[PDB]
């Protein structure tokens, strides 16, 4: 299951890294008057993305 | 006339000075020094003082 | 017959002066080299009383030890209670600069005056509720910088007139004048015995007077500079001195010249008020650079300092019992030391 | 029993504070002003509107406080040390120009009244005085960057531009900025020395703001 | 003891020359700034020029500008004052005088009223 | 596992290796599943991937074509830097502010009105300093664990606590310019009146303007614990306010600078105007205008190193130009210091 149990090992470690670097980003940028954080400018929606490019590249060693 | 008025005073004001005694200023000194000594237990701030007596606590 | 009034004189100065060397024997400080000093013992800032806003030129102490006297520039005499630290009265005042007040030991009338040249008398026993002026005594043509009583009957006054001249409330006119001096008058203490008194002037000099005479008694120069502050010892014997030039003095009413001087080389202001102890051993005084000076009588030595002020002082002195010290400064601020 | 002065006294003293409180601010209604010199008719032409005389007047609802000494003795040593709360000194003009000089110096050296300011008023429209008493004054050129008074011989404007830079060479001498002078003429003039004077103390009160503020 | 001794005075036809020291004692000299001032027969008193403390700063009036110099001698407390070319409208009754306080600048001792520490005059006939 | 508890309630039986339920099957079944529903926004529409695995007699054979083939398609290190940078700035601001505190509290020499509006400032960013610290690490220390969204009822008070400290900031720097540029707008001035009807519009009118915002977003949109925007118009409910103090303080400190020149041109400069304006702005905030008259998401995005930094760091510049480097304030510490022996 060298797939198959590390797609469930894809899914929670990146959501493990994605919102962990999205409230990493909301918590300095909430602390701003001027530059107020909005979830259409939210990161981790494309770091979920850029998870996968290298998640699919340990696949083939 | 009017110059000589005040010049007056310190002819006569300043022969009443001659006439006062001149004890001697070291026997004049024990007194203070017997003075202070006399009285050197009821003095209020020579000795400090204890919060009972002390009616500012 | 000027020319020879200048030169009797002077030989009349040294007629006094060579005679006066014949009673010097010896120095104090060769003579208290025995005692143990004090030690540093410092009093501490007790109570605080706040309710002045100019500067508060003068204070005076109360006969019971209990309450006290204060004036400023504001326009307000005022009496502290010095236990509780409660306002007794406020009194409002038609000048402004009062440079001198002062507190009867019926403790039934207080008085203050004055630049506008007037000493007011004010009543305390107030049959009618609150307090108000009896009469003033205008007499004078300069200011007024010292007052005193004897009893509740008659007032010896300064003057910025050169002439302390001392009054009768019912009379509201001087008895006597002493017309003795050259320049402007500053303080006057009365005697133990409230029979005589001194009065330091503005020509480094200060001339012992008595109420009942009304002559002139002697004359003690050996300041420098005019003289702000002179009040008498306990035992009535001696007066100690303060003039504008940091010299503290010392002079005895029998010798008939100075005894002691105070002095330090870092003390460059004037001396501005001056009081004693009860027992006659420590000697207090303020100056210019906003703190107090306590000072040994005998071996010329500072024993206390009371820093807590941050304007210049003008007003203090030691209570009747010795209890306390209270002093004033221009911050409108009273410190009561113990 | 011992409490019974604790209801008296506390509602005795609560009293005094009430008064009081209407008189800590009403000091700051009025503004204090010492005017001396040593002159009589351009003295009593500033009383257009005893031990010391006072009067009171208030302009665009600011009241003031004139004090000039009347009846006091001419040393002047003890008696001025008292007055260092005063917002302004008013010094009037009126060999008097030099011996005037040392009355404003010796104001401008004290040491309880180096916290204060000082105006100024040049009365005494004088030729012939002038250069009897400095020799210096046969160099001087009239200030053109100073406006003149409009319509006059530039003699009489000369002289009144010597005098006035003289106390400024006296005034600017190592004064460091702690209180500055304020230099008018209006000589024995039917006009207002009011407006010339609420301006003038809104400057002095102006730059103590400035100064507690490390601006200046 | 304040004592304001002077040396000087005389008769002087207009251009003659003459000094004056001011010898006093009774205090520390060096902690006080020094002046003379006169007074013509029918005026009153004006301050002619002065010294400071350590005698770097020295004013006159301008009608006496470079004809009088003053100077002290702090080690024997004189004070020197020297006369050259002397002019018909200065004979006056002069005096030496100190100012009040010690340690600062500020003086006020130009006045009739017996001002305490003038001295007991001169007296030049030009 | 909600997916698997509404699958599993609902050859081969079912199997749910949790990537996809599968259903109970039949021996060779070509069984074409899809990838789940988090893969639906990634791409458009057009884009939902296929998957293939045969349940054969031994159970399910390998899943062919594979699930990368059809799921398919720094800024951690920027960030930790960012919040390191401001969490050294307001906190080495707020320990040179109780220094600061703690000299205006006792001296008394110094009680003077003047300084009673400073107290009142330097509260402030101690207020708006520990409103960051011991709120903002404990909100996003809980949202760190839970792998999602909190929504507790204490992440309002984490929150409206940080959005009332922070717009009275904005008041007290705008006050601090008020008072004085009406300390110099007439001659009279009814001193202490005009201060208390200033430490109520400083602190009331910011509390007015927070609860009008919690009020109308809780009616209207509670969206998560409050954190996050998504509105255009009721930011300027809170920005209003703050962006209208900085409107008007900035043309407050051109009143003080046409004073300061006019009293600066006098009988008895350019060095003297250069120290005064700077040491004026970060007591009244005008360093703040070029941010709020800005564009944020067009112009440039990383400037925040610019924007906190030199916000964070202010707690510490008006502590070192209005309480340390004061000059009279220095000649008292001198002379107390002459009184220990």
């Amino acid at each position: 299951c060298d797939a198959t149990c590390q797609f469930r090992k894809a899914i929670d470690d990146c959501q493990k890294q994605a919102h962990h670097s999205n409230v990493l980003q909301t918590s300095v940028q909430t602390t701003a008057t001027f530059t107020s954080m909005d979830t259409s400018q939210l990161p981790g929606n494309s770091v979920f993305k850029e998870c996968m490019k290298q998640k699919k590249k340990e696949f083939k060693a | 006339t009017a110059s000589i008025a005040q010049a007056r005073k310190l002819v006569e004001q300043l022969k009443m000075e001659a006439n006062i005694d001149r004890i001697k200023v070291s026997k004049a000194a024990a007194d203070l020094m017997a003075y202070c000594e006399a009285h050197a237990k009821e003095d209020p701030l020579l000795t400090p003082v204890p919060a009972s007596e002390n009616p500012f606590r | 017959e000027l020319d020879q009034l200048r030169q009797e004189a002077e030989q009349l100065k040294n007629q006094i002066r060579d005679a006066r060397k014949a009673c010097a024997d010896a120095t104090l400080s060769q003579i208290t080299n025995n005692i143990d000093p004090v030690g540093r013992i410092q009093m501490r800032t007790r109570r605080t009383l706040r309710g002045h806003l100019a500067k508060i030129y003068a204070m005076h102490w109360g006969t019971d030890s209990r309450l006290l006297v204060s004036a400023s520039q504001d326009g307000k005499l005022i009496i502290w209670d010095s236990y509780t630290t409660n306002k007794v009265h406020a009194i409002p005042l038609r000048s402004s600069w009062v440079m001198t007040c002062a507190y009867a030991p019926s403790g039934n009338y207080v008085a203050c005056g004055g630049l506008d040249n007037i000493c007011s008398i004010y009543n305390l026993k107030t049959r009618e509720g609150n307090v108000r002026v009896s009469r003033e005594l205008a007499g004078h043509t300069g200011y007024l910088s010292c007052c005193r009583f004897l009893d509740d009957n008659q007032i010896v006054t300064s003057s910025g007139d050169t002439t302390c001249a001392l009054w009768d409330i019912e009379t509201g006119q001087q008895t006597t004048t002493f017309t003795g001096h050259t320049g402007d008058v500053m303080s006057l203490s009365l005697a133990p015995d409230t029979r005589l008194f001194v009065s330091g002037a503005c020509d480094a000099s200060a001339k012992l007077w008595d109420v009942r005479e009304g002559m002139c008694r002697q004359t003690f120069t050996g300041h420098e500079s005019d003289i702000n502050a002179i009040c008498f010892f306990p035992n009535g014997n001696a007066f100690a001195t303060g003039s504008d030039d940091a010299t503290c003095r010392l002079f005895d009413l029998r010798a008939d010249q100075e005894l002691m001087t105070y002095s330090h080389d870092n003390i460059i202001c004037g001396i501005t008020s001056v009081s004693f102890s009860k027992s006659g051993r420590l000697l207090l005084a303020g100056y210019d650079d906003f703190n107090c000076n306590v000072w040994d009588a005998l071996k010329a030595d500072r024993a206390g300092v009371l820093a807590g002020h941050d304007n210049r002082v003008s007003c203090l002195g030691v209570t009747d019992d010795g209890m306390a010290v209270a002093t004033g400064s221009w911050d409108s601020f009273l410190k009561i030391w113990n | 029993d011992q409490r019974n002065e604790e209801k008296a006294q506390r509602e005795a003293n609560k009293k005094i504070e009430k008064q009081l409180q209407k008189d800590k601010q009403v000091y700051r209604a009025t503004h204090r002003l010492l005017l001396l010199g040593a002159g009589e008719s351009g003295k009593n032409t500033i009383v257009k509107q005893s031990g010391i005389f006072e009067t009171k007047f208030q302009v665009d609802k600011v009241n003031f406080h004139m004090f000039d000494v009347g009846a006091q003795r001419d040393e002047r040593r003890k008696w001025i040390q008292c007055f260092n709360d005063v917002t302004a000194i008013i010094f009037v003009v009126a060999n008097r120009l030099q011996a005037a000089l040392k009355l404003f110096d010796s104001i401008w050296n004290n040491k309880w009244l180096r916290d204060t300011s000082v105006i100024l008023f040049l009365n005494k429209q004088d030729k012939s005085k002038i250069e009897d008493y400095f020799p210096e004054f046969a160099r001087y050129t009239t200030p053109e960057d100073a406006t003149p008074e409009p319509g006059e011989d530039p003699r009489v404007t000369r002289a009144k531009y010597f005098i006035r830079d003289e106390f400024l060479r006296i005034s600017t001498a190592s004064g460091d900025g702690r209180h500055y002078c304020y230099p008018h003429f209006t000589c024995a003039v039917d006009t207002e020395n009011i407006r010339r004077v609420f301006n003038d103390c809104r400057d002095i009160i102006q730059r103590m703001h400035l100064r507690q503020y490390e601006l200046l | 003891q304040v004592q304001l001794q002077e040396s000087g005075g005389g008769l002087v036809q207009p251009g003659g020359s003459l000094r004056l020291s001011c010898a006093a004692s009774g205090f520390t000299f060096s902690n006080y700034k020094m002046n003379w001032v006169r007074q013509a027969p029918g005026k009153g008193l004006e301050w002619v020029s002065d010294i400071s403390q350590s005698g770097a700063s020295i004013s006159y009036t301008g009608s006496v500008k470079g004809r009088f110099t003053i100077s002290r001698d702090n080690a024997k407390n004189t004070l020197y004052l020297q006369m050259n070319s002397l002019k018909p409208e200065d004979t006056a009754v002069y005096y030496c005088a100190r100012c009040p306080a010690p340690f600062t600048r500020d003086c006020f001792d130009v006045t009739s009223t017996t001002y305490a520490y003038r001295g007991q005059g001169t007296q030049v006939t030009v | 596992k909600k997916e698997q508890a509404m699958c599993l309630e609902k050859g081969c039986p079912g199997m749910w290796d949790n990537i996809t339920c599968w259903k109970p099957a039949h021996v060779g079944e070509m069984v074409l599943v899809s990838c789940p529903e988090l893969f639906r926004i990634f791409n458009p529409d057009q884009d939902m991937g296929v998957v293939s695995r045969n349940c054969t007699e031994d159970g399910w054979s390998e899943p062919f074509p594979h699930y990368f083939d059809a799921c398919g398609f720094d800024q951690d290190y920027y960030y930790l830097s960012v919040k390191a940078l401001y969490t050294v700035g307001y906190s080495l601001s707020l320990v040179a502010l109780l220094l600061a505190m703690v000299i205006l509290c006792r001296f008394r020499k110094l009680h003077c009105t003047r300084n009673f509006i400073h107290m009142n400032l330097f509260v402030s960013f101690m207020l708006r300093a520990i409103s960051v610290f011991i709120k903002d690490w404990i909100l996003y220390a809980e949202q760190d664990s839970n792998h999602c969204f909190i929504s507790t009822v204490e992440c309002k008070a984490v929150m409206v606590f940080f959005h009332y400290c922070v717009v009275s900031n904005y008041f007290w720097l705008f006050i601090e310019g008020l008072y004085l540029f009406t300390l110099l707008v007439e001659t009279f001035f009814p001193e202490r009146r005009y201060f208390y009807w200033y430490t109520i519009i400083g602190w009331g009118a910011p509390l007015v303007f927070v609860t009008v915002w919690a009020t109308l977003r809780l009616y209207f949109d509670d969206t998560g614990c409050w954190d996050m925007n998504d509105s255009t118009a009721l930011w300027w409910v809170i920005k209003g306010p703050v962006v209208g103090s900085i409107m008007v303080n900035f043309v407050l400190f051109i009143g003080i600078i046409v004073i300061l020149v006019q009293k600066l041109q006098s009988p008895d400069i350019y060095l003297r105007l250069a120290r005064s304006t700077l040491l004026l702005i970060p007591l009244f905030g005008i360093h703040y205008t070029v941010f709020a008259f800005s564009p944020e998401n067009v112009s440039k995005r990383e400037r925040l190193v610019f924007e906190l930094g030199l916000g964070s760091f202010q707690g510490f510049v008006v502590a070192v130009l209005y309480c340390f480097l004061n000059g009279e304030v220095q000649a008292e510490i001198k002379r107390k210091w002459r009184s220990w022996k």
